């Protein structure tokens, strides 16, 4: 039904409504049932000059490609270190939502370049994306000491960091401690 | 810049002349320029700001300084006045701390936090409707285009035979002027093969020379169209 | 007298303001603005301008409303803040030239010096240049018609001196610069045929209509020069230009040798590193 | 006090310099504009007074403003050209009433007619229907005459004058060597 | 004749003006002396090549032929625009 609605509302002059077309088509195409919307999702993610639809673009990509956790980092690995920090942050949200509740290390091995950058956006979304994967995981299976220690050094390193970096840092630390390891999330 | 320079009968006169026209908007702030010594505000400016903020609680203040600013960026910043009684409590209890990353672009290490006490700033965004987008966009494209758009094409199409030939011969003089070193390159490349010491690439410059040389190819079809019909 | 003029986009964005401060009333008539510029030098340079409340009548076209006190007060204060610019003329946003424009322009012909006229469009759908400088001078006609005000087209250019280029470039962030090469050339070479097609096709239809269905002499005398210049290229047989095609095609051959040879030089580092890097990384990987 | 706009239309034809009537009564009706503008100034100084003629090419001599100091100067250089123009003389002010500053000022327009009317009865009933339609106070002052004073102008006023209660009045001056000031100041419009 | 071998000969001039062949040189010399024509002929055997000229009165067959050649030029420019732009927009954009 929403093919002509989203296709018609995609060429709107308002960038907010341009984000609303992708957020709207996100839940409509859940289940990886349409390989066509990704054409204009990534086409507006790379082609458009405004960073609003660029950082708000790949959330629909993760919402439609949430089925397979392995295929996501192969196509968003280029977006991990993108041109502008906005696609890096929205891509960090994409890795946060696509690999949540799973055990795929294809994002975990890429989290180390995400956590060190002069921009606080990719650091915040990197700590959130790292916080959405370490939940419900044992240490003996995978060596998580790196992200546990670098995630624990943010609350002691907050004196020399940004004011929002510690906000997303402790906010990311509240994700693992949520419910005392008893409750988790599932897509 | 002073409170005495602001003539209330001139201000209210021009504002009334704007009220009799299609401008039913009240004043929202005052702006000025601070050349040389930085965009910061002196004591007189903060005193006339304190005196001019009694009516409007917002009192937006903008300082433009295009004198030392390069033509690459026109980044401008808006200023604000903080309450002197808020020194006990938090300085700026402003929510939505996301845009502060965009407010961190003016990160000069002397003015912003060199005088940040009792003097902060605010974020700035823009807005553009479709009439400004198409009128200003087509106006700028036309500002880079011709009148009839067919005038200055044949000028270069026929200057390829008169003037560009000199640029093609000189272009070949630079090409050979690099090939004389490219004759010596296979010796070093035939000796060391480890590491790069010359910062010159010798490739992208010749690619650009080919791009300037493709004007003859792209305009040959133009001459074919002008000759055809 | 004046060969060309220079119009800054600030006044046209002030026409965007003319379309902004309407207030949704339902009139959207040809609001007349007081054009300002520098008449001192031979070339005309518009820096800024302002407006005056202008209202006409529905039926009668000869009704026009201007103001002298508002013009002398806005011009007096504007001259007090900036005395380097003075009154030159005016401009209307209407797409059609009405008969009352001789009376509207006549006021600024009496009080002000010779005013230039600029016709623009209310909707920026016209692909052509929106600004046309029309000088208000009286010309002698050969047919014997009495001398009247004639609007001769003066060429115009849209340029910015120091800051408006930076402001426009920052506000757009979509337009591209000159960027000589493939894209900026091939786009002009693709859409240029439509850039002349909409103009000529848009003009010769109403022209051919006014040929047979025309009266009230439209200066048919200039049509003889029109068809004359159109017949100044009587489908040349291209016999003499063959050697010119040999010259331009020989330059084409020069571009062929430059492309093949230079690209063959570029193939060196690629077609060497592809081997020495792959075989050494492979033999040293394990 | 009284918040209303005042518009006066004076004739600039050569019919105002005939030696039978007052010696170039243009100055006399100029003094009439002076006493009505100074009288309205004494009543309410916030009233704006405009100046315009009834020639072929109508020109706004002075914008609506209470400052009469420059209006006194603008009353000169009348440029005695043209004979009469009625349609664009009405439309040049009654439609220009919307350009006033104070929206609370009522609409009042007078006119000094020194030439015979060239418009037929159809234009009189169309313009009278327009002015009665938009409900503008119209005072007709006719100085000098060639034919009978009021033959069709009587029905023009009766069809133009609505709101019979305290509505508009008609000013018809007969021939006489006396001044026109006291004769036009007799109705309630002056004072 | 606007096109189709504009080149001509003195036989039509001498035939239409009933003048001899010795006076056609003074005739074209006077034609160039008046200034209404700029025609310069590089001929060897006697020929008459002409250049820009103004009718200045009227031509209806040149109005209809003006519509024919004008519409032909317009539809040819349109044909080249649709032809080049057709695949050119699809491969380059
Ligand atoms: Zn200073």
């Amino acid at each position: 039904e929403a093919d002509a609605l989203i296709e018609s509302l995609c060429r709107d002059k308002d960038p907010i409504l341009r984000r609303s077309g992708m957020y709207t088509v996100a839940m409509a195409y859940c289940g990886s049932g349409n390989n066509k919307a990704i054409r204009r999702l990534l086409h507006v993610a790379v082609s458009d000059v405004n960073d609003d639809v660029r950082r708000a673009a790949v959330e629909s990509l993760g919402f439609i490609l949430f089925r397979t956790p392995e295929q996501c980092p192969s196509v968003v690995s280029l977006l991990s270190e993108s041109y502008n920090p906005h696609v890096r942050y929205g891509a960090a949200m994409a890795l946060g939502i696509c690999c949540a509740g799973t055990g795929n290390k294809e994002a975990i091995n890429l989290l180390e370049p995400m956590t060190n950058d002069p921009v606080n956006y990719v650091r915040q979304g990197a700590l959130i994306a790292s916080a959405l994967i370490m939940i419900q995981q044992t240490e003996i299976t995978c060596p998580k000491v790196n992200q546990f220690r670098q995630l624990y050094s943010k609350v002691i390193n907050d004196k020399h960091d940004d004011v929002m970096a510690k906000f997303g840092a402790i906010l990311a630390q509240g994700i693992l401690d949520a419910g005392g390891h008893n409750v988790t999330i599932s897509l | 810049v002073s409170v005495e320079a602001v003539d209330p009968v001139f201000q209210a006169k021009m504002l009334d002349m704007l009220k009799q026209t299609g401008r039913p908007e009240m004043v929202v702030g005052w702006y000025h320029s601070h050349p040389g010594f930085g965009c910061w505000l002196s004591g007189v400016d903060i005193n006339t700001q304190q005196s001019f903020e009694a009516l409007s609680e917002r009192a937006v203040a903008v300082v433009v300084d295009p004198i030392q600013s390069v033509k690459g960026k026109v980044v401008i910043d808006a200023f604000r006045l903080i309450n002197a009684n808020m020194m006990v409590l938090g300085h700026e209890p402003r929510q939505t701390t996301s845009n502060l990353g965009h407010l961190n672009k003016p990160s000069i290490q002397a003015l912003i936090h060199g005088l940040n006490r009792h003097y902060y700033s605010i974020t700035i965004n823009y807005r553009k409707n479709e009439l400004e987008q198409k009128m200003l966009l087509n106006l700028h494209k036309k500002s880079w285009m011709e009148g009839l758009t067919l005038q200055d094409y044949s000028e270069h199409c026929k200057h390829n035979e008169s003037v560009v030939k000199e640029m093609l011969e000189l272009a070949k003089n630079y090409n050979k002027a690099v090939e004389e070193e490219d004759k010596m390159t296979p010796e070093q490349l035939a000796i060391k093969n480890v590491g790069k010491q010359d910062p010159k690439r010798h490739l992208e410059e010749h690619v650009d020379v080919l791009m300037t040389s493709n004007i003859v190819q792209c305009l040959a079809a133009m001459l074919d169209t002008v000759v055809f019909k | 007298a004046v060969q060309k003029v220079v119009v800054h986009p600030l006044v046209l964005l002030s026409v965007v303001d003319h379309f902004n401060r309407i207030g949704k009333v339902g009139n959207q008539k040809r609001v007349v603005g007081v054009l300002l510029g520098s008449w001192q030098k031979k070339v005309l340079d518009v820096s800024n301008s302002f407006a005056v409340p202008f209202d006409e009548d529905d039926k009668d076209d000869s009704v026009w409303f201007l103001d002298h006190d508002y013009l002398e007060n806005m011009y007096g204060m504007f001259k007090k803040v900036n005395a380097r610019e003075r009154i030159v003329g005016w401009y209307h946003t209407g797409p059609k030239l009405h008969k009352n424009d001789i009376a509207i322009n006549e006021l600024m012909k009496r009080y002000c010096p010779n005013s230039v006229l600029v016709i623009i469009d209310v909707k920026p759908k016209d692909l052509g240049l929106p600004t046309e400088a029309y000088i208000s001078v009286e010309e002698v006609h050969d047919d014997g018609t009495p001398t009247s005000k004639t609007f001769e087209h003066v060429t115009s250019e849209i340029g910015a001196e120091e800051a408006e280029e930076v402001g426009v470039e920052h506000l757009l962030r979509d337009i591209k610069d000159t960027t000589v090469g493939t894209l900026s050339q091939r786009i002009t070479n693709q859409v240029h045929g439509l850039k002349g097609l909409n103009s000529k096709l848009l003009d010769i239809r109403s022209y051919l209509e006014k040929v047979a269905t025309g009266k009230l002499p439209i200066n048919h005398q200039i049509i003889y020069q029109l068809q004359d210049v159109f017949n100044l290229l009587p489908d040349v047989s291209l016999q003499e230009f063959v050697k010119a095609f040999y010259l331009k095609t020989n330059d084409q051959m020069v571009v062929v040798y430059l492309a093949s040879l230079i690209r063959s030089v570029v193939a060196l580092h690629n077609l060497i590193n592809n081997k020495i890097a792959n075989r050494d990384a492979e033999k040293k990987e394990g | 006090m009284v918040l209303e706009s005042t518009m006066v239309c004076v004739d600039n034809s050569e019919y105002m310099r005939n030696g039978d009537f007052l010696p170039t009564r243009l100055q006399a009706q100029q003094d009439a504009v002076n006493i009505v503008c100074h009288s309205k100034t004494r009543s309410n100084p916030e009233n704006n007074v405009g100046l315009i003629t009834l020639a072929n090419d109508c020109e706004v001599l002075t914008t609506l403003t209470p400052d009469t100091g420059r209006i006194l100067s603008k009353l000169h250089t009348v440029q005695p050209k043209g004979k009469i123009t009625f349609c664009t003389g009405i439309r040049v002010a009654h439609l220009a009433l919307k350009h006033r500053q104070g929206k609370n000022h009522k609409m009042r327009i007078i006119a000094f007619v020194g030439s015979p009317v060239e418009d037929n009865e159809k234009d009189l009933v169309k313009l009278a229907k327009r002015l009665k339609k938009e409900k503008v106070n119209v005072d007709i002052i006719n100085f000098g005459e060639e034919e009978v004073n009021t033959e069709k102008l009587t029905a023009f006023v009766n069809t133009l004058n609505g709101k019979d209660g305290t509505g508009s009045h008609l000013v018809t001056v007969p021939p006489g060597p006396s001044l026109a000031d006291a004769l036009i100041s007799s109705p309630i419009l002056a004072g | 004749r606007p096109a189709n071998h504009r080149q001509l000969t003195f036989e039509e001039i001498a035939k239409s003006a009933k003048i001899t062949v010795n006076e056609v040189e003074l005739l074209v010399m006077k034609a160039l002396s008046v200034g209404l024509v700029k025609g310069s002929i590089d001929e060897v055997d006697k020929r008459v090549h002409m250049t820009w000229v103004q009718p200045r009165v009227l031509d209806l067959q040149q109005i209809k032929g003006m519509k024919d050649r004008l519409e032909f030029w317009c539809t040819d420019v349109k044909s080249m625009e649709m032809l080049v732009e057709h695949q050119a927009h699809d491969i380059l954009t």
